[PDB]
């Protein structure tokens, strides 16, 4: 459509999808409200268990995967981007990809903050 | 993304709240409403990640040994042949038409165990050491494992002591050591078979004469063979009475591959207990070259790289760390001997064939028995 | 530590942003009033290429089907991956843009079929390329049809005259069967499979409506030069009114040569299935092999032995076994198939050499040593058979051909010692002369197909001996003298009683008396 | 075409 | 319940199974589909999903089209009610008859039967072929190769050998034409059908042949597994019934060919010559079902297409081993115009011990391999010189040997419809004799 | 081999007769006369029909 170019390119499948959630929340001007929201999920994970294992255990089904986030997600005030972000990736079992989806999204942060 | 502003991650920045508190106080009864459709997390046992053509990848299993018996939850017994970073790639040690996608792997502790003694004397155990005669179970007998190691230069004396085949041209011709590997080579249905056939009958028939330790006990190995030839392979050498000394070890080509593959291993550490307790062994792995088939087939489904007619580079550290068991002890350890004679079957006569150079490389001489001397009246066919 | 276990992202997929941006562009409060492209019957180009496109989309296609393109190029759906689709392209992909919109048709691929593609030269999918117009009087029919089983066929007793006399004698063929032309190149494929083409319009006068075969040339990876001199043949011997001229030539789309026998095939099975006769001559069906090797080692499916697929026995097999005898029942009708296949330097121990010679029943095997010994068509007798036998030959060739058989094998096994001339033996040496006018005897220009009656009054004329005054280096005058001479009253009676009946070998005996020959 | 050569080798070498 | 389609890459389906995946070798019906597509499970991919061979071509499956799990293995009528009928791979009829009566519905699976069912009765079959009966003798209960290339006579022999010895025979027979021509499948049907052992309408209970067809048309996962379910309409008869039956499996170089067009689909990197890297597996798993048991008996005649002629191929070379008697076959006697076409220094069998048919057969028998090879050693000299040096010490030997060439060579009744030469069934007692 | 003393005399004649229009296929070129010094030939289609 109409999306705002990013400040600089990066490489491919995860700082891609951290150009694009740069470049859906630059549209929306929650640029720092969805960055502060990615450090949440880092330390999120450190805490929990039973949230790093809908990242890494082959096992959890895709039905399971998907309606954890979702009624986790449904309320807490969380942007409507990084709710679309992570329904988008546990449906496809991409959720060990934030940890450099959100590494990306500082060095697409620190440029146009110069 | 790099590494140097990734592991800057672990030190906390986030600096604000309204997610972490919010939905920690909702993350445990929103997994514990989907209580039912998990599996509990394996870290010392192992799931089965994907089985298929005899191939079980296996998530966990985390203290597991290379080589190690692993058995699934059906009975069904495993090798974790290759260990890797995420999961472990298992051998069924039998149909994996039982085994899904799921089912839990647990690990024995112990490497590859055949049963070796006097006990196993004159039973038809298939490459396991499990008995297929239908005879009851091995008594009088012990574990020992499948791989152990050659014996060194030290350990070895000089093959000086004559091992009677029976066989005119081979005893004449082609003379065999009481500790030497003699590969006996040649095409389809020259008989190969024969000729070790005639190897053993002629060891029974000598120790009835000799006092007690110049007795040979034999070992005939059948891999990949039918299991009607080895009924008749059983049915003659208990109508000659050759199953006092002899033992059996038959995978068949209905057996998994796995087996067939360690099935010269098992026959091999049964015929080491007379090479290191004093007595002297004969071994025959007959067609060593459906062992090579089977371990190419293992390797090829475990993506091991493959070689030259696709089997993997470790197919010659196959053959010779087999084939370099087969010795003759010094007096210090006894002054055993095993002596093997390796099948291996050429194709139109061609012996520069991949397998074929390696156990010529291997032993210690050919038995060639062409097909053309096999039609022109000369049986044995001895080239 | 516990962030290590996600250190490195295990992905799935390699699409993944196209699902990311699935939900991510929605969630712009501008973007929600049905700012999002769909997925169900339309599909985005991912990735064009060496004619392959990756589709992203396309959620209710079919395998195989049909789908087009918004650029006018049309395309089969032939990988359906779990997020993309492998689209074959039935044109140039030049046209074909990164983020293109994808049509589905909702069809698996079809071709015209019927009484209108007489006459007509159509590519590999149809369309016809001579300018003569549109196709009026066809209908669309499938292009992949399940072969007939065991109960739709029946056996094959009437035969298929090709005018060659080296293989109406000893391969003979009948209608419903597949006769391999297997060779090396310029040794007579071509030129037989042409023979046989223009055979049928010879015989296509003299007999009632049912009994007429219209031929199918599909021409695989040729010249349209080529084509165009066969297009120019056709019409100039008048046999274009009962030829389909199916050309997917060497410019043309991988998969157009691949899809181009199946689509003349699906030709004739429109005169199999009402009970007429066929006649489908897949021209290098070794080339359709190699345009679908080049078609799936760019889908990414693993190669194997010289670089071909898994399925490429199967590619041969599912599209020789529609050429049936159909049961009298079905209406009677048949189809006879001729692949032609080369061969490097005589070499049939090759993939697809093997593959087609295992599927079809017989074989006509020509060689490159006897093309140019003057023996031409270039027939090695000693490796051509046909396996239906004598049970599809013409009565009266068959009086005679088990002896040509027979005494050819003799003159095979005699020979290589023919280097001793001074070897004079005269018990081998009647043998070795009679194989020799035997070998001259089946000589043949090329584009000129004898009927069957002329030939074997011709083979009757050398298997008897009444040649054997004639030296070798002019039967080929004398058989022409013989068929000449000879009164035309005995062929005409010959074709009509269909074997060489008692009162017609001793009037035929004392008719070849009375003719002059070439040789004394 | 490799099964020629091997067979012509033996026909040369008893030849 | 079900589960659904996700990924379609020719023969080879993918379907995704929400919980409860069925076990490998389990058969699934695609619902929806226009004809009965049957997909056979052939291993777990790992992400609730299995990968699949279809039975029937997979033009018009749709990803997300619903495959239900039919929770066993494809199963095959089986009994007396298929006596007669042709089947499918899947057990369908299609010969057009009506359905098939049910004495049960068996898996086409199962396992070797042990080591401790196997008969050891090394015992003859007289076939009525010169060759057959002098130099690679038949065993009842044990397996026959009839190995050679395309063209050199095969079928044909199978034929000679149905007319010869399943026409008159007490129990029941077993066609499996797996992989071969629709054309000969139907040639088999019609002389069948013609000579009596195929009864159709009411007098179908007393035929006694089943045929069960695979043919060339079909894709690979019903080559793959058509033997298996003529092998199982015989097991049937072998072990419930308890008798004696023949399997004539036509070309089970199809069956290792079929899993080769699919084994690169499957995951699986090629091996050596174009093979998978489970060919001897598959063909032992294949094989030793066919087994005299202590139960009945399954006398086996397996055609063997041999690639080109080369016996060192793997594909022939792998089943020269789970064989008792092989019948080689060459084009080099087929240059010779010499039918049928048996190589005689280089068929086999486990029945030449002059333990099993007595030393007047063993010794003719050695008798004529030795003057046939003292001709083939001849023959460099002979083709040089032309039988003139030898002064007549080996030049009987020649024409001793090139009398028995031609006297190996019989007039089959099945190659009657070729040649104008009616057919011959020779005794025992009369080739040996007369060799 | 054997050598040209076991052929025929209709082998030794086409023997001959091969070696020697084997020969008259070559031809010196206009191109080729710089490094081979005989001068190039033109040669007619009627002039190498009648000739061979
Ligand atoms: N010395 C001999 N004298 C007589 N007959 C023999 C002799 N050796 C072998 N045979 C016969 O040859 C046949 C093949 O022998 P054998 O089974 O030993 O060969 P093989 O190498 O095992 O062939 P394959 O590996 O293909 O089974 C047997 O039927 C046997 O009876
Ligand atoms: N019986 C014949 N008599 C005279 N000339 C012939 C005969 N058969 C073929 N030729 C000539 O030999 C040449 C062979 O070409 P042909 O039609 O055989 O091509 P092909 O081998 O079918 O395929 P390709 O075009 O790839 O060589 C042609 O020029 C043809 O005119
Ligand atoms: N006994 C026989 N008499 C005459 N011809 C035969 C005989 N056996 C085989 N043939 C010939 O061999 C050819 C191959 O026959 P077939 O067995 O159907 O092929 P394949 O061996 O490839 O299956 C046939 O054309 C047939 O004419
Ligand atoms: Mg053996
Ligand atoms: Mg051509
Ligand atoms: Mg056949």
């Amino acid at each position: 459509l109409k999306l705002p170019t990013a400040p600089l390119q990066l490489s491919g499948t995860s700082a891609q999808i951290a150009t694009l959630l740069w470049q859906v929340a630059a549209k929306e001007n929650q640029l720092d409200k969805v960055q502060d929201e990615l450090y949440q999920f880092i330390e999120l994970f450190k805490q929990h268990s039973e949230l790093r294992r809908l990242a890494t255990d082959p096992f959890v089904p895709t039905l399971v995967r998907t309606k954890i986030i979702s009624s986790v997600l449904k309320d807490s005030g969380a942007s409507e981007i990084t709710k679309k972000l992570f329904e988008a990736l546990a449906d496809e079992g991409a959720l060990s990809a934030l940890l450099e989806v959100t590494v990306n999204y500082e060095e697409l942060m620190l440029a146009h903050k110069k | 993304a790099d590494a140097k502003a990734l592991d800057e991650l672990r030190k906390p920045k986030f600096s604000s709240k309204y997610l972490i508190q919010h939905v920690s106080q909702k993350l445990i009864p929103a997994v514990k409403e989907w209580e039912k459709s998990y599996q509990p997390p394996v870290i010392h046992l192992g799931r089965v990640l994907s089985v298929g053509d005899g191939i079980a990848r296996v998530y966990g299993l985390k203290s597991v040994q290379a080589g190690e018996l692993v058995c699934f939850d059906s009975g069904v017994k495993g090798m974790a042949l290759n260990l890797q970073a995420d999961h472990v790639g298992v051998v069924v040690f039998g149909n994996d038409s039982v085994i899904h996608q799921g089912d839990l792997v647990y690990r024995t502790g112990q490497i590859v165990n055949v049963p070796i003694g006097p006990g196993t004397l004159g039973r038809v155990t298939d490459g396991l050491g499990q008995p297929i005669d239908g005879k009851g179970p091995l008594t009088n007998v012990r574990s020992s494992l499948v791989e152990v190691k050659a014996p060194g230069i030290i350990a070895r004396q000089s093959v000086r002591e004559p091992l009677f085949t029976g066989v005119k041209a081979v005893d004449a011709l082609v003379p065999i050591g009481r500790g030497q590997r003699e590969l006996i080579i040649g095409d389809r249905q020259t008989g190969k078979t024969a000729v070790a056939i005639d190897a053993i009958i002629h060891q029974k028939n000598c120790n009835e004469q000799v006092p007690k330790a110049q007795r040979v006990y034999c070992v005939y190995v059948a891999v990949g063979q039918k299991r009607s030839t080895v009924a008749q392979l059983v049915k003659l050498f208990t109508q000659t009475g050759a199953m006092r000394y002899t033992i059996m070890v038959s995978a068949t080509a209905s057996d998994a591959a796995p087996l067939q593959f360690l099935a010269p291993y098992s026959g091999c550490a049964m015929a080491e207990y007379f090479r290191d307790t004093g007595k002297h062994g004969l071994i025959i792995y007959d067609d060593l070259s459906k062992q090579s088939v089977a371990y190419r087939q293992m390797s090829l489904l475990l993506r091991r790289p493959p070689g030259r007619e696709a089997f993997p580079g470790d197919v010659f550290y196959l053959h010779s760390r087999l084939l370099e068991r087969a010795a003759k002890l010094s007096k210090e350890l006894g002054g055993g001997s095993l002596t093997a004679f390796p099948v291996i079957e050429t194709q139109a006569g061609d012996v520069s064939a991949y397998i074929a150079t390696n156990v010529i490389s291997i032993t210690d001489g050919q038995i060639f028995l062409e097909t053309e001397l096999f039609y022109k009246g000369i049986r044995p066919a001895l080239n | 530590k516990a962030l290590d276990e996600l250190r490195k992202p295990k992905f799935s997929s390699k699409y993944l942003i196209q699902h990311v941006s699935q939900k991510l562009i929605p969630a712009v409060k501008e973007w929600e009033k049905s700012y999002q492209p769909p997925v169900i019957h339309l599909g985005r180009v991912l990735s064009v290429g060496d004619g392959i496109a990756r589709v992203y989309g396309l959620k209710s296609v079919q395998a195989g089907e049909l789908v087009c393109f918004d650029s006018g190029v049309k395309g089969m759906a032939l990988n359906l991956q779990a997020d993309h689709v492998g689209v074959v392209v039935f044109g140039n992909d030049s046209v074909i843009h990164q983020g293109d919109l994808v049509y589905r048709t909702g069809q698996i691929v079809n071709v015209p079929i019927g009484p209108g593609t007489l006459g007509r030269v159509t590519d590999g999918l149809g369309q016809p390329i001579d300018g003569k117009g549109p196709l009026t009087n066809v209908r669309s029919s499938l292009v992949e049809v399940k072969a007939p089983g065991i109960i739709a066929r029946q056996s094959v007793r009437e035969p298929l005259f090709t005018g060659v006399k080296a293989v109406d004698a000893l391969v003979p063929i009948g209608r419903g069967q597949r006769e391999l032309i297997i060779g090396d190149r310029q040794t007579g494929k071509t030129a037989v499979a042409i023979d046989a083409i223009i055979h049928q319009k010879n015989c296509n006068e003299q007999v009632p409506k049912a009994q007429r075969v219209y031929c199918v040339y599909v021409a695989v990876g040729q010249k349209r030069s080529t084509v165009a001199q066969l297009v120019k043949l056709f019409t100039q011997t008048g046999a274009m009114r009962y030829t389909i001229m199916v050309s997917a030539t060497a410019s043309d789309a991988a998969p157009l040569q691949f899809l181009a026998p199946y689509s003349g095939c699906a030709m004739a099975e429109y005169f199999r299935d009402t009970g007429k006769h066929g006649l489908i001559i897949y021209d290098d069906l070794s080339k359709q092999s190699v345009a679908y090797r080049q078609m799936s080692l760019l889908l990414r499916r693993p190669p194997g032995r010289e670089a071909f697929p898994g399925d490429v026995f199967y590619l041969h097999s599912r599209l020789l076994e529609r050429a049936a005898k159909l049961s009298k029942e079905l209406g009677g009708g048949s189809l006879t198939a001729f692949p032609v296949i080369e061969t490097q330097a005589g070499d049939v121990s090759a993939y697809i050499a093997t593959n087609v010679i295992s599927i079809t029943d017989g074989q006509i095997f020509l060689e490159t040593e006897l093309f140019y010994k003057g023996i031409r068509p270039a027939l090695n007798v000693g490796l051509s058979v046909s396996r239906v036998g004598s049970a599809a030959q013409f009565p009266g060739m068959k009086q005679v051909a088990g002896t040509l058989k027979l005494e050819l094998a003799q003159y095979r096994e005699v020979a290589a010692f023919a280097q001793f001339g001074s070897d004079l033996d005269a018990a081998t040496q009647y043998v070795l002369e009679r194989g020799a006018r035997l070998t001259e005897m089946l000589k043949q220009k090329q584009f000129a197909p004898i009927p069957i009656e002329r030939q074997t009054v011709a083979v009757y004329a050398a298997t008897k001996g009444f040649l054997d005054k004639v030296r070798v280096q002019d039967i080929v005058a004398a058989e022409e003298a013989v068929i000449s001479q000879v009164n035309p009253a005995v062929f005409k009676i010959l074709k009509a009683n269909g074997k060489i009946t008692p009162a017609l070998d001793a009037h035929l005996k004392a008719e070849l008396r009375k003719v002059k020959l070439p040789g004394a | 075409s490799n099964q020629a050569v091997k067979q012509r080798i033996r026909a040369i070498k008893n030849i | 319940d079900a589960g659904y389609v996700s990924q379609v890459i020719g023969p080879v389906v993918d379907v995704r199974f929400d919980g409860e995946l069925p076990s490998i070798l389990s058969s699934l019906e695609v619902e929806g589909h226009s004809v009965r597509l049957v997909l056979e499970v052939a291993q777990h991919m790992g992400d609730n999903t299995v990968r699949c061979i279809a039975m029937d071509s997979t033009d018009g499956l749709v990803r997300g089209q619903k495959v239900v799990d039919t929770g066993s293995p494809i199963k095959v009528p089986v009994g007396r009610g298929t006596l007669g009928r042709i089947m499918n791979v899947i057990g369908e009829p299609v010969d057009e008859q009506g359905p098939i009566d049910a004495a049960d519905i068996w898996s086409i699976h199962r396992e070797a039967p042990e080591f401790t069912e196997q008969s050891t009765e090394q015992e003859i079959l007289v076939t009525g072929i010169k060759v057959v009966d002098l130099l690679a003798p038949y065993q009842r209960g044990g397996k026959i190769g009839l190995f050679g290339g395309a063209g050199v006579g095969k079928t044909v022999l199978i034929m000679e050998l149905i007319n010869n010895v399943a026409k008159a025979h007490g129990g029941f027979s077993v066609f499996a034409g797996v992989g071969e021509r629709t054309r000969e499948g139907n040639d088999l049907y019609r002389e069948m059908i013609e000579s009596g052992v195929i009864k159709l309408g009411a007098e179908r209970g007393n035929s006694k042949c089943t045929l069960v067809y695979g043919q060339m048309n079909e894709p690979p996962g019903a080559r793959a597994r058509v033997a298996l379910t003529g092998l199982t309409v015989a097991e049937y008869f072998r072990d419930i019934e308890g008798q004696d039956v023949l399997l004539f499996v036509d070309n089970i170089f199809r069956f290792t060919q079929a899993n080769s067009e699919v084994s690169a689909l499957l995951g699986r990197i090629p091996s050596a010559v174009g093979y998978q890297p489970t060919l001897a597996t598959d063909l032992g798993g294949l094989q030793e079902r066919i087994t005299t048991t202590t139960k009945g008996s399954i006398t086996s005649v397996q055609a063997v297409y041999v690639p080109a002629d080369d016996l060192t191929d793997p594909a022939p070379a792998t089943t020269f081993a789970h064989l008792d008697a092989t019948t080689v076959l060459s084009r080099s006697i087929a240059e010779l115009g010499i039918y049928p076409a048996v190589d005689p220094l280089d068929s086999t069998s486990r029945m030449l011990n002059p333990n099993v048919i007595g030393a007047e057969h063993y010794n003719v028998a050695r008798g004529v391999q030795k003057v046939l090879q003292d001709y083939k050693n001849l023959q460099d000299i002979i083709a040089i010189l032309g039988m003139d040096e030898l002064s007549e010490e080996d030049k009987l030997t020649v024409a001793r040997a090139r009398k028995i060439q031609r006297f190996l060579s019989q007039p089959f009744q099945v190659a009657e419809v070729f040649t104008g030469t009616p057919g011959k069934y020779v005794d025992l007692a009369d080739t040996i004799s007369g060799f």
